[PDB]
């Protein structure tokens, strides 16, 4: 809450990066938004959400003046009135552009950013929430809001000037306004946690044209699925209770094939299938979660268009999704899901060192687009991204790009590095 | 009902239809010229109010989302000094111009010890390519502009050898600043400011015309609402 | 005060432009009337013009049931008329639209039907306003009377609630769409309307060409 925290994003990362090597990182977060429910609701259903809170996390790493890695994760906190509360981490994408000169473990970087996100207290997102809709009909005097026409906006500015000598309302910053213009909620720290992920080589486009670049090794559906599996596998091991549900499925593939891939998992309880419920007789509409840029949702919206929402079951849905060329999948694309409770109660409220929260959606997008809208056929785009990121932060946010030094190696060490850093804590904290 | 008369009535109609789309085309232009003329006096009135407002352009160009994409973030130091943008449509001076044709004039206030105060004008005309009924493309010729001193190392007039490996890297870097865009002509593909044409249209079709919209969105009282304007129902 | 004077000036300006949009839109609409008549006359010498043009439109097919095309194929004239031309009291977006069906001897009656669509104003939720219509009489296929609303026994039946639904989703159900009875009418009636007024009727020729470019291939 307002009390100290020990683990920070800087720490997680350094732990996983090459010792004595510099890396810059960008951890970007949206203002938590009250939004529609994740799964399309059932007009007559078990339980209706008091509220649904959406926040995006976008990460980038740079080495020597060049961006080279990104990760897009959305976190959703769902509040029920009666039925408790749960959080869902939708892993949207993780990509590279292949312009990092020194070797790093991207698998480990990605793993560790997810552990960080897991370590975040859910309540952190519930403190101050942009409502889905603010009603200004109750507030006097007249405000300039999203729906003000430019002519009304200008007339209000004019009235304010003639009366005030200023176009600012001191009233906005007052206690009455701030409490009415945002939402607050609370929930337990230890809540059911889901992770969702769809592997498809065609999704891998954080770095446009990075394919053109010889240096980047482009993964195929199968290689890509395994890459992620390893990572989810480790999360399960290190972060969830050993009774946690772990699902994999490869649409249009038969489960015995699927099962052959789960052979490698260290984690015991991987199963073929998915973490989705069986409501309205397995009708897909009422069980499929709709995420940004996600193939699942795209298909659902096509169903809605062909009024077939009432004609497709979950079983049917996977096969149809694979059959339609417009969604891709062709090279053995897959769906992974996790459901369960973390080992540690997430206590952490990210600090200014852990995240940057741009002032609006527009500002957030502007920064992110410096990376996702750059061209990476050549190295000069990896430079352009870094240069524009560093420059924009300083110019508009009076912020410098954060730096850090890795501290990991091929461990020949005298004692386990986890039991080694703890000693240092003990001495400095218990000050002998 | 003869396969021949049948085939001939259609050709006669198809011909009528083509003739008809031509009329539609001519009308589009007619309507566009119509529109442009009724706007001239109105833009003048407006731009004069705009001069009574300081920081208008700086704010507007920060409100527009795509504009940011065409330029170096570091260019905003200089974009922020723009206090005047006039677009003039050239078809209004002469019917020999496309209605998409225009000159655009910027004024930069300048920055002490870095960027000189200056007025630049740049023209954009559609040229039609032989064998290509593409409607034609937008093109321009380079306009002199004095780069900021901070951009000395990527200023084409300051770099020693464009050809050398290092010299070429630096030239391409300056080419994706707003100043590189003043040099863009559209006739040297892959060697100029990227998408100079997209940026130009951006100005002529959105930034200059709708600047007041963009300005008003920067005036919302809540930070997280600037600057916007404000799932399924499966039954029936 | 020199600063507030200017905000007002711009606000008055912003509205001159609204006025100019409509004035231009009218100007265009009047220049297009004769040309649409000429064009429509030529369209009329091509006897499967609309049949073709409607099977080839991607979105249009989405708004209606497969079963409906039996009857869509019998459409042989479509005229849009922009009502703002008839009177300054309509939005430039207002229009009536007239279909002629050839009917299917023994099942569907040959008929001409006109439906009008006008913008209605809201109380700040307008977004220009919204498109609405009133029900216009059309005579359903003899087949469709299993799902003809004027001809159904009872909505409440489990059967009855399913047929009325299926019927309202037909092109014929669109004919009684008003845009004032949410979740009770043909889905996205207003979108199909605009589709006709803004896409299909204005560019039917271009679509007929693309359709032929697509048959050759």
């Amino acid at each position: 809450g307002m009390d100290p925290n020990s683990m920070s994003l800087n720490d997680f990362l350094s732990s996983v990066l090459p010792v004595s090597e510099q890396f810059e990182y960008l951890s970007l977060q949206s203002i938590p938004l009250e939004t529609h429910a994740v799964v399309t609701p059932n007009k007559d259903d078990k339980r209706v959400p008091k509220s649904t809170i959406k926040t995006q996390h976008f990460f980038s790493l740079f080495h020597q003046g060049k961006v080279f890695f990104s990760l897009e994760v959305y976190v959703y906190v769902t509040l029920w009135d009666e039925a408790d509360a749960e959080r869902l981490i939708f892993v949207s994408k993780a990509d590279t552009n292949g312009y990092c000169n020194t070797r790093v473990s991207v698998r480990d970087i990605t793993k560790i950013i997810l552990e960080f996100i897991l370590s975040i207290d859910p309540n952190y997102y519930l403190q101050k929430v942009k409502p889905a809709i603010r009603s200004y009909k109750k507030i006097s005097p007249e405000l300039i809001s999203a729906a003000s026409t430019p002519a009304r906006t200008l007339r209000i500015l004019a009235r304010r000037l003639k009366q005030s000598g200023s176009t600012v309302l001191k009233e906005i910053e007052s206690p009455r306004f701030q409490q009415d213009l945002y939402l607050s909620f609370t929930c337990p720290r230890e809540i059911l946690t889901k992770i969702c992920l769809f592997t498809r080589p065609a999704s891998q486009y954080l770095f446009p044209d990075s394919s053109k670049n010889s240096k980047k090794h482009i993964l195929n559906g199968e290689e890509l699925m395994k890459w992620w599996g390893f990572i989810l596998d480790r999360l399960l091991i290190e972060c969830f209770q050993n009774d946690t549900q772990a699902k994999l499925r490869i649409p249009g593939e038969d489960p015995a094939r699927v099962r052959s891939y789960l052979r490698g998992m260290k984690y015991p309880l991987w199963q073929v299938g998915d973490i989705f419920t069986s409501k309205e007789n397995s009708l897909a509409v009422y069980n499929i979660p709709l995420f940004p840029d996600d193939p699942k949702a795209r298909f659902i919206h096509q169903l809605a268009e062909e009024d077939r929402l009432l004609k497709v079951s979950l079983s049917s849905f996977w096969i149809e999704l694979q059959e339609r060329q417009e969604f891709k999948l062709s090279v053995t694309s897959s769906v992974m899901g996790i459901s369960g409770y973390s080992l540690a109660t997430p206590s952490l409220f990210p600090s200014s060192a852990d995240v940057i929260v741009p002032k609006s959606r527009k500002q957030f997008r502007a920064i992110k687009k410096y990376i996702t809208g750059e061209e990476y056929d050549t190295e000069e785009g990896a430079i352009e991204a870094f240069t524009n990121i560093r420059d924009f932060l300083l110019l508009r946010m009076a912020t410098n790009l954060q730096s850090l030094t890795g501290k990991r190696e091929h461990r020949e060490r005298n004692q386990p590095v986890p039991a080694s850093n703890i000693n240092t804590l003990a001495i400095t904290m218990l000050k002998p | 009902m003869s396969d021949q008369e049948n085939e001939n009535e259609h050709a006669k109609a198809f011909l009528g239809l083509a003739k008809c789309e031509e009329e539609v085309d001519a009308i589009e232009r007619e309507v566009e010229l119509y529109r442009l003329n009724k706007m001239k006096p109105v833009y003048e009135k407006r731009d004069a109010y705009i001069d009574e407002i300081a920081e208008f352009w700086k704010i507007v160009l920060s409100q527009h989302v795509s504009f940011a994409n065409y330029i170096r973030a570091s260019d905003f130091k200089y974009i922020d000094t723009i206090d005047k943008i006039k677009v003039e449509w050239l078809a209004l001076e002469s019917e020999m111009y496309d209605t998409r044709d225009f000159s655009i004039t910027f004024h930069f206030h300048g920055i002490e010890g870095d960027f000189k105060e200056q007025q630049v004008t740049k023209v954009f005309q559609i040229k039609k390519g032989k064998d290509d009924q593409e409607d034609g493309i937008l093109t321009s010729e380079p306009v002199p502009i004095e780069w900021p001193q901070s951009y000395d190392s990527i200023n084409p007039d300051l770099i020693k050898d464009k050809r050398s490996p290092e010299g070429k890297k630096k030239y391409r870097q300056g080419m994706k600043t707003i100043f590189g865009w003043f040099r863009w002509t559209g006739l040297k593909p892959g060697k100029e400011f990227p998408h100079g044409d997209s940026l130009a249209s951006l100005f002529s079709e959105e930034i200059y015309p709708f600047c007041v919209k963009y300005y008003a969105e920067a005036q919302r009282d809540l930070e997280d609402e600037e600057g916007e304007s404000g799932v399924d129902l499966p039954l029936s």
